[PDB]
């Protein structure tokens, strides 16, 4: 449901996902 | 000497027969420009959107359009 | 594998009965 | 006799004998393909 | 004389051996269409269509008879898992029979050009010499290709006559042959939608029609006629292959960015696909739903589709293997048999690890454990000696849920590092190899082997058009020069 | 023609000469020295090498708002 | 609706017809 | 054999076959 | 022309003015090649003075930042704007250059200007070869450089993750470009590369011996020592002994040249070949197809561990190059590996 | 025309780039990226 | 003058220069 | 590819030898 | 024109010519046999 | 087997070298 969560369990496998890549000015 | 004369031959003639056949002056050079012109931001902006350098409100350039 | 090769060189061998019948040397009559 | 050899000859297979080489070659092909695959 | 480069120009100034060439040229072409899929349907593996598609054997022509709407086989099997009960007359092999029938019909004609080659058509009545009219030609041509394709874009893809062609789902799981109606919007210029394909088909065949008899009304000019080489028949051989590796960069770019008419269930997936973690962020979002209202990471794994996991794997990459690790996927890894659920990596005190994902610039790849918040936190160690990241200190389990193996925990040191290093790459499955003999490596996807192909022959294909240009300005000095 | 050999020996063209190169060289010490280079072209001086935020390299990681993401990662 | 991208093409696209224009007379100008 | 067969099939089928065409070639070449 | 009355119109006024002598020749052809050479070259030139990459790769590359002229180099856009040409008007950087600057958009930019560029030179050796009326070789031969490029500068990254994959205009990025297909797709193993490299030491083989043959058979035409001045431009016989030449390389080397025509053009074959087949290599290689692995011998060098080849060397070196590699080249993927997962052999 | 020699315009077009180059080596010593 | 040697000559020398002056100045630019 | 590679090179040199042999003695044949 | 063609050509190469081809052929065969084979 | 090939097509080599070498074709001085 929550796209944080969803966000940071991307991260560790790859740093390139197109949701990671997308609204992540934010950090 | 003469070809090999046909009946299809003999009916698709006029097909060729003006070989070398033009017009005097320039043409239709301004058409030309025109349409080149079309083509080429036409051109443009299919590569911009498959680039993903153009946004619309319609277009996504990604997998899920395939919805 | 063994089949591509008999099919190949029967369709050879056909190949040649055509060549042999219909692109040979013409009798001279001289 | 001289220098250059005497008997120099020119070495001759017409159409027909090639059309009876190929022949030859391919029906020994096919007959000992069989065999020799096993 | 002509040296063994120049032979084929015996025939520059001849029309009827011009058109027999192209006949026997289109029946080579028919032919090797035909043999190939036929070989294609003899070596092909109907066993599993979801673990073992095409793509993952190497078919080439099947998936481009899969694109335009030949789905079913004469083999009483269907490609989508569906059962050919009355596949029809237009079956993989029963195409293979259509084209190799026009090959004899096509090699039948081009000797019949051949020997029929002092055609009265070739000659003009105004003085007799060897002369084609270019202009009227190119206008018949153009009015028959915008006929054509009106044709396949209004009675074939929009379904009313013709089968359609084959969509997915934007993620590649169910996939169907439908009619698709045409997008006359800047939706029908997204790249990815197959609804733009019949309205592109539409207006291209109006607008070849009306330029073909605009072509056939007006005639040329004498300015472009003596600028462009126009009475050179090598004028328009130059345009043409300039025009066919345009068409060729074209597909290449196409097949390696993925399109509408590219779909990633018949043509495999693209390696940006991997890159970008669409089939992983698909899975994890399908667990954050009903992860999140209940029925926790325990279960639901199962509720995970078989074949998205097999799209999450580097395997699966199309940029994976080699230019020599020749041949069928299955013969580089094994044929998929099932697959044993995500790996959940848990160490001693608590936290989730996460393997890092194989990049697809790399061969090999270091198996490393990295925390939800980006530092890793255990490595497959290399040196064993003074190091404080191994996981026989560190201490991590493994956990499946969801495949053949689900629930089991692993805390075993060797089997967790053997199945870390099977995660690395993606997705865990088993892969059954001694009935290929497998050597190990991953190989290529027909859409790489495709775009490799199609790029060196438009590189090709650039000389050709550059030589040819040469050729068509300068048709009055290639034996020498004026000397004054 | 002045194939190259008058001109450079010939003192109308070394005169009009003796203005213009040594002005180029001031304005392009000048353009460097008083760093609007660093001002119109957004590079970063030494000082500025660091932000107080990020001991690292930068990282724009994104393709649409790298606009306003260079702005806030850049030394202002 | 009109985006900010469609707004620079269309700047781009008639600054291309200004250099043109520019080309054309730079040259016609001796 | 399976392949070695192959291979024997081959070299059997072409080397004579191209010793007869160099003879034929140099024949029809020469009028 | 064509012996028709032809009433001189702009187009006619535009080539007469435009295919005539000056010092640099203009031509149709130099309505582009003159404003995109001389905007790629400014553009580089810029580039290795002033374009700091620390915030395209993180790196240094300018001369603005203390680097020399090899660290130098117009750097690459950041792999997260993919395949974008970052036009300074469009989204990346929306009319602002300053910033346009420091997204390198000035690469897609150089880059574009220069194929263009590669056009406009080519158009004008054609342009000239038909104002002056002899064959075009050089636009032949000049097929390759284009083929190169092309095949580098934009095969390469588009076939890849993006642009920053693609080599950056300096010559040390040249070097790191070079490395990284060293260590990440094994470029010396790949054959179409063994093709190029034979056919340009063969081409600098060609160079060499027909410069100094020549030079060394020449004919006297002196009564002088020096022979520079014993050439003639206007003159129709041989200046050096080719016959001389021929019976000295058929009894040094075995075979000889029996035609200057041949072995001019043998000349301009072999560079053309090489360096096509080094396209065709490096467009294989932007698919991730490399010839890095021989099944075979990684085979047997995994079941035996006593056979140690050359070959396994290389391969090994560069899992090592990759493994080094990662961290520090590739800023996107953030690669935090540890000093103990780095392959290393006993001491050192 | 021919009053100041074109030996002399060389001679002081090299001595100008030489001492340039002259500088921009003392610059690897000192200045930016000169490892101190 | 003006000609198209003049423009040649001059689009290569005016901005080489400039960014020489600049490199001069930039030797000297300290820590 | 063990014997693949046999077949594969084998017909690599075969293809283009007998074309070059057959039309250089072609060419050698008259005269 | 006629009933014979008039393009009746004769297609010749001499034997520095085979040479060059057979040892293109030769050496691509050096190059590419560790690879085929692999 | 590989090994056999190889030697093979390398004599081979070395042999045609000799070949072009000696039984080349001689020029003329005409
Ligand atoms: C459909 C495109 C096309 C067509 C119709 C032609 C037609 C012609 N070309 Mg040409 N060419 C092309 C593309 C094309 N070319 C391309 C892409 C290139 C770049 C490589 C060239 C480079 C080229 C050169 C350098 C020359 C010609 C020449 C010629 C003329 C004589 C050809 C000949 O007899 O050589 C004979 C060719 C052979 C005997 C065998 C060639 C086959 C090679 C070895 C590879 C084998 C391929 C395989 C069997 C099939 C693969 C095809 C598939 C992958 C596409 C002729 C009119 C010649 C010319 O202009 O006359 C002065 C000339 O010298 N071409
Ligand atoms: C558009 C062209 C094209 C493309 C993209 C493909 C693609 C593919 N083919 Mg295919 N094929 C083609 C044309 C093509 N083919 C043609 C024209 C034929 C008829 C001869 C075949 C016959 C064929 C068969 C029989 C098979 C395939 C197979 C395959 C698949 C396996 C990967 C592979 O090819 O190995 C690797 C690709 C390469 C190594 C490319 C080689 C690069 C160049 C050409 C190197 C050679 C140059 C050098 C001078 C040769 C000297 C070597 C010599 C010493 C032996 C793959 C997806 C296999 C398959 O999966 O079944 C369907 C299979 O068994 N193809
Ligand atoms: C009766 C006509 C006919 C029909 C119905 C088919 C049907 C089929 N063919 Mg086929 N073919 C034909 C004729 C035909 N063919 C002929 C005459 C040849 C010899 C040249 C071939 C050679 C051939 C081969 C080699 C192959 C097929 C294949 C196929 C199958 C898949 C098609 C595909 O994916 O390729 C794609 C087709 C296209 C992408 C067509 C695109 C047309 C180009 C891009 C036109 C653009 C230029 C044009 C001038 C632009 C006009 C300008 C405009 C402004 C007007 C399919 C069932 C494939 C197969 O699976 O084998 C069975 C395959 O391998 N065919
Ligand atoms: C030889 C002339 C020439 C050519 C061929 C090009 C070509 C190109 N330039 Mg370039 N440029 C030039 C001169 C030229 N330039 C000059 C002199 C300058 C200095 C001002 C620039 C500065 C420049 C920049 C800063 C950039 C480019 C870029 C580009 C590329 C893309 C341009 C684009 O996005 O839209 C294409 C433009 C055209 C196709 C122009 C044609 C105009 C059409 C045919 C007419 C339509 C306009 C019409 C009036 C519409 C209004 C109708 C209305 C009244 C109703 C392209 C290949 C971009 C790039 O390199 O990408 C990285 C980029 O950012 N150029
Ligand atoms: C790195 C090696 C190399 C360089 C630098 C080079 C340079 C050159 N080759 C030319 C020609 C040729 N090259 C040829 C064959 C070859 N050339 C080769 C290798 C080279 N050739 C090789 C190996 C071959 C064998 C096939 C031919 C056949 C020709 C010609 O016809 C021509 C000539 O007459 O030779 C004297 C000249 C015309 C270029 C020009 O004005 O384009 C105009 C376009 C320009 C200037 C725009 C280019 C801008 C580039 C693409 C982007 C920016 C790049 C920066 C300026 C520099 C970046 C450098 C870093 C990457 C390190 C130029 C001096
Ligand atoms: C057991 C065994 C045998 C051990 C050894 C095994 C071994 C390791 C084998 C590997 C070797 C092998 C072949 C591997 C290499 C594989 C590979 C790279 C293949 C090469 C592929 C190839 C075809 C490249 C094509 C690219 C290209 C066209 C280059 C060709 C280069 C070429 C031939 C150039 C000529 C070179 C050269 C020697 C020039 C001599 C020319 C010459 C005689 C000029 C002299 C001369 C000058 C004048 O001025 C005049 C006037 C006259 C008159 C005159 O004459
Ligand atoms: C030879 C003769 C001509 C010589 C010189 C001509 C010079 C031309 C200079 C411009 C070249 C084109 C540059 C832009 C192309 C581009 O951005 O492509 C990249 C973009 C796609 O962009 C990519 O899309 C992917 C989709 O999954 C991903 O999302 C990537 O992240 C995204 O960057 O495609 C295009 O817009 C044009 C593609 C068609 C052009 C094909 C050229 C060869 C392509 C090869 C692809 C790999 C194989
Ligand atoms: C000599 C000419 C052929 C050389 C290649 C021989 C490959 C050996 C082989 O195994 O083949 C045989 C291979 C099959 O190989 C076998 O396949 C099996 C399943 O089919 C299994 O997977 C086996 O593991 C595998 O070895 O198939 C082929 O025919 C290769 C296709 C060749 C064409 C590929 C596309 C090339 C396209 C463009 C390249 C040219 C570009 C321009 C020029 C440059
Ligand atoms: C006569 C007749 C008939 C029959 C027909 C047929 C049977 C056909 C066929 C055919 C076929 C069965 C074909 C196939 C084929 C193949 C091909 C045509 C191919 C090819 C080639 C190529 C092109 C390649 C190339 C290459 C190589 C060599 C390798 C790899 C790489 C490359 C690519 C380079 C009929 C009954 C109908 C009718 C009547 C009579
Ligand atoms: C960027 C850009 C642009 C463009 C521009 C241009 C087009 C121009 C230019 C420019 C240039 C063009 C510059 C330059 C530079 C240069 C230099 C820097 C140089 C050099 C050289 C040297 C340093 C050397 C010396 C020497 C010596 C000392 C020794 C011996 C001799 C010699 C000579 C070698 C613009 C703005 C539009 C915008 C966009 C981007
Ligand atoms: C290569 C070249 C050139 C040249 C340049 C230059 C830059 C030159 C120079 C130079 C110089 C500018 C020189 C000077 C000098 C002087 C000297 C070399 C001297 C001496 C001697 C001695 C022995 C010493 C002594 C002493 C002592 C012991 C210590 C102190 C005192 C005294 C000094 C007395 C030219 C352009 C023409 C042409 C082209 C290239
Ligand atoms: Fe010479």
């Amino acid at each position: 449901q929550r796209v944080r969560t969803v966000l940071d369990m991307d991260d560790p496998a790859k740093e390139e996902t197109v949701k990671e890549l997308r609204k992540d000015i934010n950090n | 000497e003469p070809g090999i004369v046909t009946p299809l031959g003999t009916l698709l003639r006029p097909l060729n027969s003006e070989a070398g056949k033009v017009l005097p002056g320039w043409g239709t050079t301004v058409l030309m420009a025109v349409a080149i012109l079309l083509f080429a931001v036409f051109l443009l902006i299919i590569l911009e959107i498959y680039n993903s350098s153009l946004i619309l409100d319609g277009v996504t350039n990604s997998w899920e359009s395939l919805a | 594998m063994e089949a591509l090769v008999y099919t190949f060189l029967l369709i050879g061998t056909l190949g040649i009965i055509f060549f042999s019948i219909f692109f040979r040397e013409p009798p001279r009559i001289a | 006799m001289a220098r250059p050899n005497p008997n120099k000859q020119v070495v001759e297979l017409n159409r027909s004998s090639l059309y009876w080489g190929l022949l030859l070659i391919f029906v020994l092909a096919v007959l000992f393909s069989s065999y020799i695959f096993n | 004389g002509l040296p063994w480069y120049r032979v084929h120009t015996v025939v520059i100034n001849d029309p009827g051996r011009l058109i027999s060439v192209h006949l026997m040229h289109t029946a080579l072409v028919a032919g090797w269409a035909g043999a190939m899929t036929l070989f294609e349907i003899a070596v092909f593996d109907p066993s599993d269509p979801v673990l073992n598609p095409m793509w993952r054997q190497g078919m080439f022509v099947l998936p481009f008879l899969t694109r335009l709407g030949v789905t079913q086989s004469w083999g009483g099997w269907t490609i989508s898992g569906e059962t050919s009960s009355n596949p029809g007359i237009w079956s993989y092999e029963g195409a293979a029979a259509s084209h190799i029938v026009l090959s004899g019909l096509l090699f039948l004609a081009s000797v019949w050009h051949w020997v029929y080659w002092d055609l009265e058509l070739f000659r003009d009545p105004r003085t007799g010499k060897t002369a084609l009219d270019l202009p009227k030609i190119f206008g018949i041509h153009l009015f028959l290709a915008g006929l054509l394709c009106f044709g396949f874009g209004a009675f074939h893809v929009t379904g009313v006559f013709g089968p359609g062609i084959w969509v997915s789902d934007p993620y590649g799981l169910t996939g169907s042959v439908q009619p698709v109606a045409p997008s006359w919007g800047a939706e029908g210029f997204d790249p990815y939608n197959p609804g733009g394909v019949p309205a592109h088909h539409i207006a291209a065949g109006i607008l070849g029609v009306l330029a073909g008899l605009f072509h056939l009304c007006v005639r040329p000019s004498i300015r472009l006629y003596f600028g462009l080489s126009m009475g050179s028949i090598e004028s328009v051989l130059s345009s043409s292959i300039a025009a066919v590796f345009w068409a060729a960069f074209v597909v290449a770019g196409t097949m390696w960015y993925g399109s509408a008419a590219t779909p990633i269930e018949l043509f495999g997936p693209t390696r940006y696909q991997w890159d970008q973690g669409f089939f992983q962020q698909e899975i994890q979002k399908r667990v954050a739903q009903s992860t999140s209202e209940g029925l926790s990471v325990s279960e639901a794994w199962a509720k995970i589709p078989e074949k998205l996991a097999f799209y999450d794997y580097i395997g699966n990459n199309p940029a994976k293997g080699g230019l020599f690790r020749t041949g069928a996927m299955n013969s580089g890894d094994g044929i998929a048999v099932g697959w044993l659920g995500h790996a959940s990596f848990k160490d001693q005190e608590g936290r989730e690890l996460f393997v890092r994902r194989m990049p697809t610039f790399f061969e090999t790849f270091p198996v490393v454990l990295i925390d939800k918040d980006g530092v890793v936190r255990a490595d497959v160690p290399f040196r064993k000696a003074e190091s404080k990241y191994s996981i026989e200190q560190v201490g991590v389990s493994v956990t499946f849920y969801g495949g053949e193996l689900n629930g089991l925990t692993f805390t075993d040191p060797s089997t967790v590092k053997k199945y870390a290093r099977k995660a690395q790459l993606g997705e865990i499955f088993e892969f059954d190899r001694s009935t290929l003999q497998s050597d190990g490596v991953f190989r290529s996807s027909p859409r790489g082997w495709f775009t490799f192909g199609h790029l060196s022959f438009a590189l090709l294909f650039f000389f050709g058009h550059i030589w040819h240009g040469s050729r068509t300005i300068f048709r009055d000095v290639f034996a020498g020069i004026d000397e004054d | 023609e002045r194939p190259f050999s008058d001109i450079l020996t010939s003192i109308r063209y070394w005169v009009i000469h003796s203005i213009t190169v040594p002005s180029l060289f001031i304005a392009g010490w000048l353009f460097v020295s008083t760093g609007l280079a660093y001002d119109v072209f957004g590079s970063p001086r030494p000082n500025e090498y660091f932000t107080e935020d990020r001991q690292d390299a930068p990282l724009i990681t994104d393709r649409f708002n790298a606009l306003e993401q260079v702005k806030k990662l850049s030394a202002q | 609706s009109v985006t900010p991208s469609l707004k620079n093409f269309l700047l781009s696209l008639v600054a291309g017809a200004v250099v043109l224009a520019a080309i054309a007379g730079a040259v016609t100008a001796v | 054999v399976n392949i070695l067969g192959l291979t024997a099939t081959a070299l059997f089928i072409i080397i004579p076959t191209s010793f007869l065409l160099i003879l034929y070639v140099k024949t029809a070449a020469s009028e | 022309i064509g012996t028709y009355q032809e009433k001189r119109t702009w187009f006619d006024d535009a080539d007469d003015w435009l295919r005539q002598d000056r010092f640099v020749f203009v031509g149709w052809s130099g309505l582009l090649l003159l404003p995109c050479a001389y905007f790629a070259v400014g553009g580089w030139l810029t580039g290795c003075t002033f374009v700091t990459s620390w915030y395209t790769h993180g790196l240094a590359s300018s001369y603005i930042e203390g680097c020399n002229f090899l660290t130098a180099a117009v750097s690459t856009p950041a792999n997260s704007l993919g395949h974008s040409l970052l036009f300074v008007w469009g989204p990346e950087a929306q009319g602002d250059l300053t910033r346009w600057f420091q997204l390198g958009g000035l690469w897609a930019f150089v880059a574009l200007h220069g194929a263009f560029g590669l056009i406009g030179f080519m158009l004008r050796q054609f342009e000239i070869a038909r104002s002056v009326n002899l064959r075009p070789y050089n636009a032949i031969a000049f097929s390759a450089p284009i083929a190169v490029f092309v095949s580098v500068f934009l095969i390469y990254p588009l076939g890849q993750s993006g642009w920053f994959f693609a080599p950056s205009f300096g010559v040390a990025s040249i070097f790191r470009f070079i490395l990284f297909f060293q260590g990440f797709h094994n470029w010396t193993l790949n054959p179409f590369h063994m093709m190029g490299v034979a056919g340009v030491l063969g081409a600098a083989l060609l160079c060499a011996i027909h410069g100094a043959t020549v030079e060394n058979t020449l004919f006297e035409d002196g009564d002088g020592a020096n022979t520079f001045r014993a050439f003639n431009p206007t003159q129709a016989e041989e200046t050096y002994s080719m016959v001389t030449a021929n019976r000295f390389w058929s009894q040094i080397f075995g075979v000889a040249f029996s035609n200057k025509r041949w072995l001019h053009f043998f000349m301009l074959f072999v560079p053309v070949t090489g360096l096509w087949m080094s396209a065709l290599g490096v467009v294989g290689l932007a698919l991730n197809l490399r010839a890095y692995d021989f099944v075979s011998q990684e085979i047997r060098a995994a079941e035996d561990p006593e056979f140690e080849t050359f070959y396994t060397k290389n391969i090994l070196l560069n899992e090592g190059i990759r493994a080094w590699m990662a961290a520090q080249d590739q800023p996107h993927e953030k690669l935090t590996l540890p000093e103990e997962v780095l392959p290393r052999g006993n001491a050192l | 025309i021919g009053r100041i020699p074109l030996w002399l315009v060389g001679t002081v077009v090299g001595l100008l780039a030489i001492g340039l180059l002259a500088i921009f080596f003392y610059g690897s010593y000192v200045g930016l990226g000169s490892s101190l | 003058i003006f000609t198209v040697r003049w423009l040649a000559i001059h689009a290569i020398a005016v901005p080489t220069i400039f960014f020489l002056g600049a490199i001069t100045a930039m030797q000297f630019i300290q820590r």
